[PDB]
């Protein structure tokens, strides 16, 4: 299985997971009924900078399984992958916002789940000034605890903001690490879908800080890619829908790097075992300096 | 029918129409229907028994030669000859180069200008370097060059880039290449009368001879070239017929074999050169370069290309080509009859190739620069004679960027690699690129022009749409100046031109869509980048999405090379029918056989279009095949 078929089939499992839980949802609670991320002016950010469609309600997140449908088509050619990560992360959208209607409160602590528009305006400050000279995406489990905590050190000490996806939060835990806002050690959730909650960083920042109206996708994609100093380390082995996943963040300008063997792309898919020099690869990679 | 799509091409013949003189297209309507006969390769004149002409078509008419000889025998000893004469051009330009380089100097008119590519080369030839002086190992380097062409015992000496897996392929085949001469005089011998009457053996025997042209002959000439007069890097030129000045003395390069045309460069810089030029009335000198040539001295130097081969005459059309200097190869010899139409200076410098009716002024290795400036002072004298008011000169010319060498490719690589990750200076950005499936694949697209297709049609229309399609297109020769005048040899070609991977390669890259790697020889240079990929990914040159096109080839030095290529394990797509329809096990064993010989095979497809749609797909198969 090459890259391309690895990510349609990973969006594919993205999309079946998503028709899955909206149809939960409808059986559960109704299509009349409300569908809302806590604290935010747009309504699903992926869904509305790629369509400008505000979901309000479950017929209508069930409306947007149609999104997905049609970001996925399935010819080895580079915009249609970036369109099959962009399919993803919509599926990734759809998801959490299923868990929201469904549960009233679908994440505890420490993870954060959704972040609302005061904490990403509250961001952009230190975000345009410097004092966050990047966001490093974390995903997957680390060999050892240890690990995981000296690369989460070493980017907290560098002043940039990770986020934790997956099994790297319980070795970081078990590594003394400490976090929050304010410490800029940001556990989002154990499911890979959880890492829509700092695309959504990136897509609101276009919205609220570039002025990007709405269903301007590619001004969306443009602005994430030349001012969001974000990338993508995934740890452990690798599922179809890690990445298809990573795919997402590749179509937002977002360099993943990994520790496995992967079909490399330059500046955009790296491979890189020592976790000695992880952090320098990944500065280096999003064009950082400290 | 158009005579071309290049519009200073279309305004020349319109002046040549004016001018009551007949160019190429007018012969080529003079000849009306080509012999049926020779067409299909059915023709045979091997022999004073003869001429012999069978059926073309099996099962009527005669169907033996006079010996007994089969149609698919008459076909197969002609394309072996065809071959033969190829690898015999290719390699008395490689020899020459080689004498060359053993005639260099530190205080002498050819140096060593790339000392570090001398000592790489001394390495692939078991050459000592280590405290040596640099002439030394040039002597000794040139000495195995030369032994590749005639030794008589032992093997010869293969690039490092060719794979271990290929070497054994071609020894298990029978195909395993012996010394360059040796191997056209192996193909000239059994096809003589009563020899060899057996399709594939004859094949077979093609295919080794192409072999020493491929990897020994066109190699060497490349290498030592480099060694001698610089490795190209990314350089910017102009092409077209517009490069031409009015008010300067223009000098056009025409043939081969670089050394000539490295001296006339050299000597144009003369200070007493430029004062004549200044006295005869003229602005300067005006260098131009037309076909190889031109090619190499605009890879190392950016000279402005006038054209490929079928604008020759066009270029005289002009009136304002005060010397046509040529060497060999190419060269229409109704040139002759052409310059007596104007002023022009035709001038022949070869003992190799003499034209009756042109001035012959021997271009002598031992003094090269005395003899170029020599050379260069007649063609700047004939300034006095332009006639203005017959000159044209069509406002038309393009931007090009050229340069691209398999070191240079490397050198621009290694922009996308990631420091902390590495390594350098290797093609592994190249091959990732290619694996992850961000490109498709790489196309080679060479040979000439031929009246048969509208001129540089074929090229352009097969340029675009592999570039369309993510394929990377690496040019050489007449198929590199067609798209060198069309405009494709730019960066904005990328985002006018190109797919979605291939526009992101470029724009990471910075580099055109469409790198120029230089002349016919300079095809070793694609060679050597697929054997570098093979080695890197453990696999042979036959499993990689790669091919090679020939879409308007006239030359047997293009047979030559889709032979040697198809040897190598790299499908060729031919846009001109070589004339081998005549021999069904022939045309059977060129494009159904040769897969389960080398796993590459030859295509005859005329239509630019669907040799595009077919390069795609055996693409596409090749990559299923290697998982990628
Ligand atoms: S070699 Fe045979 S087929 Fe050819 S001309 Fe002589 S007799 Fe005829």
């Amino acid at each position: 299985m090459n890259l391309f078929q690895t990510v349609f089939t990973g969006s594919k499992q993205a999309l079946a997971a998503a028709e899955g839980i909206v149809k939960q949802a409808v059986d559960e609670k109704g299509r009349d009924y409300k569908v809302a991320f806590p604290d935010t002016a747009y309504s699903l950010p992926v869904i509305f900078a790629a369509t400008g469609k505000k979901i309000t309600n479950v017929g209508e997140l069930e409306g947007a399984l149609d999104i997905v449908r049609s970001l996925i088509v399935e010819e080895e050619m580079l915009d249609k992958l970036l369109n099959s990560g962009l399919a993803t992360a919509v599926a990734a959208e759809i998801i959490e916002a299923a868990k929201y209607v469904l549960s009233d409160a679908p994440y505890a602590e420490p993870c954060v789940g959704f972040i609302s528009d005061p904490i990403i305006r509250s961001l952009g400050v230190p975000l345009v000034t410097g004092d966050i000279p990047g966001v490093a995406v974390i995903l997957g489990e680390c060999p050892d605890s240890e690990t995981a905590a000296k690369i989460i050190k070493d980017y907290q000490s560098k002043g940039l903001l990770t986020c934790l996806v997956g099994k790297v939060i319980d070795q970081a835990i078990e590594g003394k690490v400490k976090m929050g806002l304010d410490l800029r050690v940001i556990p989002l959730g154990y499911d890979v879908t959880s890492v829509i909650h700092v695309v959504t960083i990136a897509i609101r920042a276009a919205l609220i800080f570039g002025g990007i109206k709405g269903g301007q996708l590619n001004d969306i994609l443009k602005y994430t890619a030349e001012r969001v100093p974000a990338f993508v380390n995934a740890f452990g082995p690798l599922s179809e829908l890690v990445v298809s996943a990573g795919a997402g963040a590749i179509a937002l300008g977002f360099p993943v790097l990994t520790d496995q063997v992967v079909p490399e792309v330059p500046t955009l898919l790296l491979t890189q075992k020592d976790y000695d020099k992880m952090v320098k690869t990944s500065l280096e990679a999003r064009n950082i300096k400290i | 029918k158009a005579k071309s799509i290049d519009q200073a091409t279309l305004q020349l013949l319109d002046k040549a129409k004016q001018d009551g003189v007949e160019t190429v297209w007018d012969r080529k309507a003079d000849m009306k229907v080509q012999c049926g006969f020779g067409s299909a390769g059915v023709c045979c004149r091997n022999c004073s028994m003869g001429p012999c002409r069978v059926s073309p078509v099996p099962g009527k008419g005669v169907e033996r030669g006079i010996c007994g000889a089969t149609a698919d025998v008459i076909v197969s000893r002609n394309f072996a000859r065809m071959v033969a004469a190829g690898t015999a051009a290719h390699s008395d330009h490689g020899r020459s180069i080689a004498l060359s380089l053993y005639h260099t100097s530190k205080d002498g008119d050819i140096k060593v200008k790339d000392e570090n590519k001398l000592k790489e080369v001394a390495k692939s030839f078991n050459v000592e370097t280590e405290g040596r002086d640099i002439y030394d190992i040039a002597h000794d380097v040139a000495k195995e060059g030369l032994s590749n062409y005639g030794k008589q015992l032992g093997e010869v000496t293969l690039p490092p880039s060719l794979p271990e897996k290929r070497k054994e392929l071609w020894r298990k085949l029978g195909v395993y290449p012996r010394a360059v001469d040796r191997e056209i005089a192996a193909v000239m011998h059994s096809t003589h009368i009563g020899c060899n009457a057996d399709a594939e053996a004859m094949i077979k025997m093609s295919m080794r001879c192409s072999l020493t042209d491929g990897w020994m002959g066109s190699f060497m000439g490349t290498e030592f070239s480099d060694i001698m007069f610089g490795t190209p890097h990314s350089i910017d030129t102009e092409a077209n017929l517009g490069v031409l000045e009015k008010n300067s003395v223009n000098v056009v390069l025409h043939g081969h074999e670089p050394l000539l045309s490295e001296m006339v460069v050299e000597a144009a810089s003369d200070p007493e050169l430029v004062e004549l030029a200044k006295s005869v009335g003229a602005d300067g000198i005006n260098l131009c370069g037309m076909c190889c040539t031109g090619n190499e001295v605009s890879m190392r130097h950016g000279i402005k290309i006038a054209g490929n081969f079928m604008q020759q005459e066009l270029a005289v059309v002009t009136g304002a080509v005060d010397g046509l200097i040529v060497d060999v190869q190419c060269i229409m010899p109704a040139l002759a009859k052409l310059s007596k139409s104007y002023h022009t200076k035709f001038i022949t410098t070869s003992p190799k190739a003499h034209i009756t009716d042109s001035i012959y002024m021997e271009f002598d290795e031992e003094n090269p620069l005395d003899s170029a400036k020599k050379i260069l002072k007649e063609a700047i004298l004939n300034f006095k004679n332009r006639d203005q008011s017959k000159v044209m000169i069509p406002e038309l010319k393009c931007k090009a960027i050229l340069g691209y060498s398999v070191e240079e490719i490397i050198n621009k690589l290694d922009k996308v690699v990631n420091t902390q990750i590495g390594p350098m200076q290797t093609v592994k950005p190249l091959a990732d690129v290619l694996v992850s499936g961000v490109l498709r694949g790489a196309a080679a697209v060479v040979g000439c022009n031929n009246p048969k297709v509208v001129q540089d049609s074929a090229h352009i229309e097969t340029i675009k749409g592999l570039i369309k399609n993510d394929v990377i297109v690496v040019v050489t020769g007449c198929a590199a100046q067609a798209a060198a005048k069309y405009g494709l040899l730019q960066k904005e070609a990328a985002e006018k031109y190109a797919g979605p991977g291939l526009a992101t390669v470029c724009k990471l890259v910075d580099i055109p869509p469409v790198l120029h790697m230089g002349s016919c020889v300079d095809i070793s240079r694609i060679l050597d980048l697929v054997g570098r990929v093979a080695n890197l990914l453990g696999v042979d040159m036959s499993d990689l999405p790669v091919a090679g096109v020939a879409p308007e080839w006239m030359s047997e030095k293009a047979v030559a090379i889709g032979t040697y290529v198809v040897t190598s394990g790299i499908d060729t797509w031919l846009g001109v029918a070589p004339p081998v329809t005549g021999g069904p096990e022939v045309v059977d064993i060129l494009t159904n056989k040769m897969e389960d010989w080398v796993g590459a095979k030859f295509f005859i497809e005329t239509d630019p279009h669907k040799a595009v749609e077919q390069i795609v797909n055996r693409m596409n198969e090749k990559r299923k095949k290697l998982g990628i």
